[PDB]
Formats: C-alpha cells, sequence, structure tokens
RNA sequence: ACGGAAGGGCACCACCAGGAGUGGAGCCUGCGGCUUAAUUUGACCAACACGGGGAAACUCACCAGGUCCAGACACAAUAAGGAUUGACAGAUUGAGAGCUCUUUCUUGAUUUUGUGGGUGGUGGUGCAUGGCCGUUCUUAGUUGGUGGAGUGAUUUGUCUGCUUAAUUGCGAUAACGAACGAGACCUUAACCUACUAAAUAGUGGUGCUAGCAUUUGCUGGUUAUCCACUUCUUAGAGGGACUAUCGGUUUCAAGCCGAUGGAAGUUUGAGGCAAUAACAGGUCUGUGAUGCCCUUAGACGUUCUGGGCCGCACGCGCGCUACACUGACGGAGCCAGCGAGUCUAACCUUGGCCGAGAGGUCUUGGUAAUCUUGUGAAACUCCGUCGUGCUGGGGAUAGAGCAUUGUAAUUAUUGCUCUUCAACGAGGAAUUCCUAGUAAGCGCAAGUCAUCAGCUUGCGUUGAUUACGUCCCUGCCCUUUGUACACACC
C-alpha cells in the first residue's frame, strides 16, 4: 500500500465538494482509512479597483472577489486502487494534485 | 421601520384562508407547517410569512379583520 | 502557485473566449468552456452552427486547435477542441446579439431587426426579453431606442441567477451602435438551480 | 469543562479542572494581568459569587486574538463561564443557577460575549461612517 | 520589407508545414518563439503574404494569429 | 540619404567563414575585410 | 541595431497591458498584468466577481 | 418641460445638542496664476491625494535635438552584365551613429524610385458616437389588463389621513386585480459545550523531565513523541430572529414605544445588485472600440540622448505634523486583524555573522492555514528624567558624512548619524464629517513599486460627548398652479 494526499482545489463550492464526498465514498466502498477531509480557509483574492475608466464622477470603487476553496484528503492504498480514485476525479472547475 | 410588504402580508392572508382547522397562534409551529404547505424559497421569507400569520391568527381571535 | 494558477486559468478562459468570439462570429459562436483533464485540455466550444466550424471535414477544428496550440505553448496532443450544438438556442443572449450585429451590418432596419431578434427570443421560451440599441440610428443626437417584451427582473442576485446580457459593438460607416440584449429564462423550466423567485410564494391545498 | 470568551477579537479559552484554587492566567498568576487598573475588572467573577468559595477547583486560562482591554475582557468572561459550566457538569445546578443570577445582577458581559464588531469601511472616506472632507469652491 | 529571402523562405516553410503562426506583437523581440528569425521579420513579411490572400490575421490580445485558406 | 556609388564594372583574412569573395578595401594599412 | 533600445527590465514601461498595451492603471495583483479597465470588462470571464 | 408661485415630506452630503475638526502656523500634494524651450493634458454639489496621475530613464502625450519604415500591396519603371543593404578606420555627432562625408569593399531581385493604395497616431472633435462611469438617486418612483370618467389627446387606479427607510403598508375610496423598482435576493460580521473532519489548527497525558519546590504541585520542553477529542480555529450541511412574549399607544389597524427573554430586537450591523428615464455631465489620454477631420518619411508613426511635468511676487482645496504635562524623552510591559510572497529566477524573508545606524554577508523556510508571521504594529500600560519657559513642545530650513534601489540619484529618490532649531501660545469671517464598536486617536496589510507616503483601498487597537427630533437654513422629491415653451428657458 502507498500513503498520498490529495488536494482538490477550485472556485465552485458545489462541484468541489461533490469530489470531496465522490472521493469518500469510493475509499469507503473500498473499506480503506483516511484522515476525514480537512478544509482549508477559503482565500478571498479581492481586488479593489475604481469604477470610472477616467478621472471623473464621484471616488466610487469596486472590488471584486474570486474566492479559492482548498481541501485536502490523505489516505493509503496500493497502485491499482489509488489510479483508479485519481482518475475519477474528472469534475469541470476543480483541479486535483495527488502527492505521494 | 418593521412594515411587512404585500409578498408578507398576501401570503399569511393566504395561509389563513386555507388553513384555519391548522397552524395555532405559536410561530414555532406555525413556521413547521410552512415547509409543507407552502413552497419558500428562503428561510427568511418563511419566518416573515410565518410571524406575520402568527401575529394575524393572535389578533383574529379578538375580532373579525378585513379581508 | 495556486493563487496565481487559478488567476491565470481564469485569463486564460478569457482570452479563449475573445479569440473565439472574434474568430468564429459568421459560425454563431456562444461560449467556451475549458476542461482541464490529467492527460489532455478538452476544450469545448458551444456555437450554434457547428459546421462551419468543422469545415472541409475538420479542416478548421484543426487549425483552430493548432492555433490555440502555438499561442499557448502546448505539447503536440496533450490539447483537444470540440465543437458542440447549443441546446440553449436563441435564449442565448451572446447568440441573439451576434445575429442582430449580422442583421444590421447586411442591411436591415433597427427596428425590424430588433423586433425580430424579440419575437424570436419570447417563442423560443424565453420569459422576456430587451433589445437596446444605442448610438446613430441616422445621424442625429445619438438617441438610444429600447425595445422589451414581457417580464423581466433587474435587481438582487435573480439577474445573476436567470438573466443572460451581451453587448455588441456594431462598425457602420457613420459611428458605431451598441446592441445590448437581455434575456430572462424562465425559472420554472431551469434543470439547474433555483426553480422560483425568491418572492415567489406558492401555496396548496 | 473548556469554555471560551470573547470581547472583540479577543478569545480566551478556559481550562477549569479538579484542583486547588490555581487561577492562571497566561502562566502567571491572575495578580499580574498588567493592566495595574484592570486588575479588579479580573477580580470581577470572583469577589462577586464568593472571596474564596472554591478550594475544589482550578483555573487555567490562555488568551490571543484582541488588544490589552478585549483580552482583559476575555479573560474576566472566560474564567466566570468556566466557573458556570463546572458548577453545571459536576457540583450542583441550584448552585450554577444562584451563581449566574449573581454575575448577571453585576452583569458586565461576564456571561454573554459583546456583540458588538467592527464596522466595516467603506470608500470616499477613513472609517466606516466619517467621510472625507468636501469643498465646494 | 527588406529581409533577407532566406530569412523569407524559413518563413513559408514552417507557415506551410504547420499551416498556423501565432506571432506575438513585439516588433522588438530579438528572436521569434518558433522561427529563427526576429519577431519583426515574422509579423512584417507575413502581413505582407496576408495582402495577397492565402492568410488571414486575427488578432486576439496582439497575438496575430494566421490561418491559411485554399 | 544613401548614394551607392554605381560601382561599374572591375584578399583574404582572419574568420574563415569567409568565401573567398571577401577582397579588402584599400585606403591605409586596411588588415580588417570587408565584413568586420 | 544598437541604438533602437533603451533597457526597460524595470518600471511604468517595462510591463503594459495584456488586452490593450497600455502603461497606465495596470493591474499586477496575482499576475493579472490587467488595465484597470480591461479588467472590468473581463472581470467575470476570469472568475473575479461582486458579491460585497 | 420649465417658472424668479404656493403647500406637504425627507435628509448629519441640512439643522437642532454636541464631538472631531478645517479655515490661523510649517510642510506634503493637487488646481489656478506667473514664468519658462517645455513647465504636456483632461476635469472647475456632480473639478482641485481625481485620470487608480507616489513622472530620474520609460510611462510621455511637452520642449531642444538625433536615427529608422515597422509606407501592405498593385502598378510601372530600376534589375539578373548588380536594383538595394551593411560597413571597420577618420571628419561629423552627446553617442563605440556608416545619420552624413573622406574610402572601397560587402550582400544580392527581398527594395530604391515613382504610382496609386495602405498603415500608425497619448493628433482634433466626449457638441458625431459605443462601452463604462458619475449625477439626478444614501430618491421612490414607473407601467399594463379589465372596469369607471372623458368626442378625444388623456385620466382614475398611482389617494384625503396615518405609518414606514421605502408607491412600506393600514386605511379611505370607480376602482379591482397586478407588473418593474423597494423589499425579497446574494456576500460578509455576529451565535451553535449541536452533525461532519482536521503533525497544513488546537487542547488534555503518557515516555523523552533541564528549572523551582521537593509528597508530586507551577511553568517550562521534546516539528516523525504516544492515545482521545473538537471547547479554541477552520468550512461544508443545517439551526437560529420572525421584532419573540408581555404591557401602553393607537380612531379600526398597519405600526410605534417600553420591559423581559435572547448571541443578535436601529431594515440584526454593513455592503453588492438596483425600475421609467434625464445630462449635449466625464472619458476619443484604457481599448487592435470608433464616424469624420489632420498628419503620415524635415512624421503629429516609432526609437535614442537630455530636460520638463517639481519650475515661484501670489490665491484656493484634500491632508501630515504641531502648539505641550490628558505631554515630551529614556527604560520596561509585548497585544491584533485584512492580506501578499520566486521555478525559468529572484519575491516575503527566519537564523548566524559584521556594523552605532541605515545597511552588508553565509545559509534556511515558503509556489504557502506549513515559512516570513504569533507580522513581539502603534496608540496604550508601568517606573523614571523633565518643570512649565519660543523650554527637554515643535521639527521647517541648511551643511557635512555614511548606505540602499536604480544603466543613470545633480533639480538633494529614499534611509541613516551629527549639527541650526523657523513659524506655531489653540486659530477671525466662514466652513466639513459624524448617532455606537460609530466619531476621534493609533498603527498595519494591499494598490501604485527597480526605489520613494504625508495618497487611496481595507484591516484591526483604545473607544467618548451629545440626540433618539425638526423644517430655521440648505438640497431634493411629491402635489397644486402659470405658460404664448414642445428644438421643451441654451
Ligand atoms: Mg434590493
Ligand atoms: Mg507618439
Ligand atoms: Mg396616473
Ligand atoms: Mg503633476
Ligand atoms: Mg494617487
Ligand atoms: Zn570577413
Ligand atoms: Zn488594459
Amino acid at each position: 500500500i502507498i500513503k498520498i494526499r490529495i488536494t482538490l482545489t477550485s472556485t465552485k463550492v458545489k462541484q468541489l465538494e461533490n469530489v470531496s464526498s465522490n472521493i469518500v465514498k469510493n475509499a469507503e466502498q473500498h473499506n480503506l482509512v483516511k484522515k476525514g477531509p480537512v478544509r482549508l480557509p477559503t482565500k478571498v483574492l479581492k481586488i479593489s479597483t475604481r469604477k470610472t475608466p477616467n478621472g471623473e464622477g464621484s471616488k466610487t470603487w469596486e472590488t471584486y472577489e474570486m474566492r479559492i476553496h482548498k481541501r485536502y484528503i490523505d489516505l493509503e492504498a496500493p497502485v491499482q486502487i489509488v489510479k483508479r480514485i485519481t482518475q475519477i476525479t474528472i469534475e469541470p472547475g476543480v483541479d486535483v494534485e495527488v502527492v505521494v | 421601520g418593521r412594515v411587512r410588504t404585500k409578498t408578507v402580508k398576501r401570503a399569511s392572508k393566504a395561509l389563513i384562508e386555507r388553513y384555519y382547522p391548522k397552524l395555532t397562534l405559536d410561530f414555532q409551529t406555525n413556521k413547521r407547517l410552512c415547509d409543507e404547505i407552502a413552497t419558500i424559497q428562503s428561510k427568511r421569507l418563511r419566518n416573515k410569512i410565518a410571524g406575520y400569520t402568527t401575529h394575524l391568527m393572535k389578533r383574529i381571535q379578538k375580532g373579525p379583520v378585513r379581508g | 502557485s495556486k493563487k496565481r494558477k487559478l488567476v491565470a486559468d481564469g485569463v486564460f478562459y478569457a482570452e479563449l473566449n475573445e479569440f473565439f468570439t472574434r474568430e468564429l462570429a459568421e459560425e454563431g459562436y456562444s461560449g467556451v468552456e475549458v476542461r482541464v483533464t490529467p492527460t489532455k485540455t478538452e476544450v469545448i466550444i458551444r456555437a450554434t452552427r457547428t459546421q462551419d466550424v468543422l469545415g472541409e471535414n475538420g479542416r478548421r477544428i484543426n487549425e483552430l486547435t493548432l492555433l490555440v496550440q502555438k499561442r499557448f505553448k502546448y505539447a503536440p496532443g496533450t490539447i483537444v477542441l470540440y465543437a458542440e450544438r447549443v441546446q440553449d438556442r436563441g435564449l442565448s443572449a451572446v447568440a441573439q446579439a451576434e445575429s442582430m450585429k449580422f442583421k444590421l451590418l447586411n442591411g436591415l432596419a433597427i427596428r425590424r431587426a430588433a423586433y425580430g431578434v424579440v419575437r424570436y427570443v419570447m417563442e423560443s421560451g424565453a420569459k422576456g426579453c430587451e433589445v437596446v440599441v444605442s448610438g446613430k440610428l441616422r445621424a442625429a443626437r445619438a438617441k438610444a431606442m429600447k425595445f422589451a417584451d414581457g417580464f423581466l427582473i433587474h435587481s438582487g442576485q435573480p439577474v445573476n441567477d436567470f438573466i443572460d446580457t451581451a453587448t455588441r459593438h456594431v462598425l457602420m460607416r457613420q459611428g458605431v451602435l451598441g446592441i445590448k440584449v437581455k434575456i430572462m429564462r424562465d425559472p420554472a423550466k431551469s434543470r439547474t438551480g433555483p426553480k422560483a423567485l425568491p418572492d415567489a410564494v406558492t401555496i396548496i391545498e | 469543562v473548556q469554555t471560551f470568551g470573547k470581547k472583540k477579537s479577543a478569545t480566551a479559552v478556559a481550562h477549569v479542572k479538579a484542583g486547588k484554587g490555581l487561577i492562571k492566567v497566561n502562566g502567571s498568576p491572575i495578580t499580574l494581568v498588567e493592566p495595574e487598573i484592570l486588575r479588579f475588572k479580573v477580580y470581577e467573577p470572583l469577589l462577586l459569587v464568593g472571596l474564596d468559595k472554591f478550594s475544589n477547583i482550578d483555573i487555567r486560562v490562555r488568551v490571543t486574538g484582541g488588544g490589552h482591554v478585549s483580552q482583559v475582557y476575555a479573560i474576566r468572561q472566560a474564567i466566570a463561564k468556566g466557573l458556570v459550566a463546572y458548577h453545571q457538569k459536576y457540583v450542583d445546578e441550584q448552585s450554577k443557577n444562584e451563581l449566574k443570577k449573581a454575575f448577571t445582577s453585576y452583569d458586565r458581559t461576564l456571561l454573554i460575549a459583546d456583540s458588538r464588531r467592527p464596522e466595516p469601511k467603506k470608500f470616499g472616506g477613513k472609517g466606516a461612517r466619517s467621510r472625507f472632507q468636501k469643498s465646494y469652491r | 520589407m527588406l529581409m533577407p529571402k532566406e530569412d523569407r523562405n524559413k518563413i513559408h516553410q514552417y507557415l506551410f508545414q504547420e499551416g498556423v503562426v501565432v506571432a506575438k506583437k513585439d516588433f522588438n523581440q530579438a528572436k521569434h518563439e518558433e522561427i529563427d528569425t526576429k519577431n519583426l521579420y515574422v509579423i512584417k513579411a507575413l502581413q505582407s503574404l496576408t495582402s495577397k490572400g492565402y492568410v488571414k490575421t486575427q488578432f486576439s490580445w496582439q497575438y496575430y494569429y494566421y490561418t491559411l485558406t485554399e | 540619404k544613401h548614394k551607392k556609388v554605381k560601382l561599374a564594372v572591375l584578399r583574404e583574412c582572419s574568420n574563415p567563414t569567409c568565401g573567398a569573395g571577401v577582397f579588402l578595401a584599400n585606403h591605409k594599412d586596411r588588415l580588417y575585410c570587408g565584413k568586420c | 541595431n544598437v541604438w533602437f533600445s533603451h533597457p526597460r527590465r524595470y518600471g511604468k514601461g517595462s510591463r503594459q497591458c495584456r488586452v490593450c498595451s497600455s502603461h497606465t492603471g495596470l493591474i499586477r495583483k496575482y499576475g493579472l498584468n490587467i488595465c484597470r479597465q480591461c479588467f472590468r470588462e473581463k472581470a467575470n470571464d476570469i472568475g473575479f466577481n461582486k458579491f460585497r
């Protein structure tokens, strides 16, 4: 068996939690032991800019936000099954990085 | 101000017009059946409607009110 | 990093969207959807006309794949495009904006084109539409003509939830004209997301 | 056995264990909170309920995250909540109720955390409400 | 545009074998990313080839996508 | 204003890549080839 | 050839907006490298949204 | 629509009660004026630390100068017996510039030259435009269907009154039933001893057990040291507030006012979004968005050198520092939060070393809840020196020297040490912002960044006084009314 850590990162909370639950269920039906999915704090990439494309008007500012939500699940499994777990994660929008 | 708009007052009025042999004058049990007899799309709006329904039921027992 | 990686991916998507908007305008381009898989990058472009995107049995698709490849420095074979027809027909604001732009460029009365677009949008299941034409219709003080049919909301989260808005710059021999199309899809037949309005209260008995 | 206390942003975690009247704030006794004027503000929840009144309990707080006064209030309420929870779990319930009533009759947010949070600042002026000075001519 | 004849023959060789070239709008770039000529030569020699057809140029954020025709 | 005098009908140095067509120009003591 | 390049490795002349090539109003946060106007235009397209 | 008529209503961009102020001083910054080769330009509630405009180069658009075509492509002519290109060395030039000349090589149909025709422009037009944005508007207004009134355009609905933040609702009533806006909605900041899971978070105890005390107690420490858990922290799903209950006030209610409970009872606090529309509001100096005009090889294209944007009898605005003891200075106490940070390479930097300081060197951790960082911030607190003085308050002006960033610090980029210690003794007429974790004081992170804060955007620390109203002023909205306006008072 091989102990690994799968990191899931995306801005779509529903789509990210979908894989964060699919991985857990796919390791439960295979009956592994895992340290439960840890939820690292969401990074708000807030960026403040001036509404006016020029220098006229009331000084009105507007901030955009990009919420990056990250999660990490660490478990152990042999190669044949860990590759299946890393191939089930094809959710559009969520990037998945496996580290041994 | 805490004035209630149309989407609260009219919904509470209809809830009474169709569910009088139903929810009493307690808000806690007034908001519970709102989920099963009404498809409210936000818990805050559900709470507002249930609260106004509770108020209307508490003031209906002391004289019929218009509409 | 990750903060930079996802910002770069967003910029990458924006660049692809603008590239396909400028390239496949005559193909009725509607929207890009990058799917970054470990093996390959499946970029799926959704257009109303997915035969002018194929060309002579895939020539144009191949050359578009090679264009994005040679711009974004990929390894040959690690990326691929996919032309897809939009199940969402003229309910699509960008599609109708491009339709109106092409009608106004090949010659059509502004009011007639706007009414035709609104009629098509409404008869294609849409719950309300609005077309705004701003600029020099005939050389003047540049009034703004509005044509709105049906039901439309403008404020709150619902405008993000179910409203599609697209603007377009039409360039005729007198000035530039802005074409804004706002299509409000019917929340009941949404098939995803909220299925009603926040204030829509329905009771049964 | 483990309670918390917050005033604005400071959080003080109180551990109340079976022991002999050891009241530690950061490893030091309660006599070394050292604003030199709010030492009585940390003495409040002792002299409120009972002078010693406690040879069976030990309170150990750890506070971080705010400013000097915020931490002082955070510990002064964390230790009171720890005492209340200890009486709730182990000692006695009428005793807990009487001591909570004695706390509330002097309540300085000893039991309930202050709800006031910093208002977000809006552009066009320093602060949440104050605006930049405006000139007409 | 005054370019070594040879320096244009490689441009056509690459452009014909591949069929696509994406030239960053940099008139001072010492060397093109894909062709061993400067991007100034690539862009302007090709621009000259776009005035006879068989090349369509799109800009798409200052990168000069070129596609051939039949 | 390159005049480029007509140069009507008409040795060798280092940098051996020169293909023996780099005949030197003789003003005086000019030991640098036509290229450099 | 040897006069057509003053060095531009730093300063406002070193970087331009990746969209419009303007040297002013540039946003270099998170590696955007987009002018403050072009970013307002293509903000939803990148993933930056307005919530508060 | 407007009015220089009237009546209601709302509003700390109005006031009343106050706080902090500004206006008075010095300095920073922007605007004007003046000057200048240039001191680029837009903008005059809704311009003036605004153009994210903190400009050494660039940016740059201005000035003094200097190169190149990056003039597609026809088409002719030049040209396969050579159209054109580049050139070392000297004059020339700031320039190691083949720009041009003294000189003769070099390359070879790619271009000179016409000739049309392109192309670029931070050139003009924001009164030709698009898009965006500002203002009206931190305002509540706008509109169908059926019915009623009118020949009709149209009108009622959309209102006397009350209530609300609100055309919010009650209520009245030829209206009824509704739609957009408001609200709902979304984000965030509050709580939740409840669910889920966490050597990328923490807490309990076991061995590793250095200190003190010595009947085992306190604090200490063990980043591969064990077990248990999620009170602290994180974030998914949910819960919770709906003004709950109880009184009083309502005319009939919407509501309002108190008390209790509650984490939260002022739309729960704050924002995002925000209807019909109107402005000749700003932006052609963001756009490879753009009509038209101008220019286009002695260029208004582009590039390089240098300067200017900062220039100083003077007026104005946003601000920073002060006028001191509720203080200054010196030691000590050592308490946040929002954030950012380099793999094609130079970012945040821990630690050791050198130095009085800025800073320099060797490494280390970090592509990040891991490391910077527990951002050991400041105001603040304690103990001392000062003794009310143009003083030890105040740090303007200038000199000398030392480093950093930068190809390049002169018109001092900035930092550092020493030295002079200017006005300023609380600021006239006027005038801005503000009702609770708010004003104010205080600093920090990010943006602009190779370097540079007195700027902005957010964040957190300490935390008042007064008020819980009004139309006295101002501004706006609605209604009534006048019109010979309708291109609508330009
Ligand atoms: Mg709203
Ligand atoms: Mg120019
Ligand atoms: Mg009417
Ligand atoms: Mg200036
Ligand atoms: Mg600024
Ligand atoms: Zn040679
Ligand atoms: Zn830009």
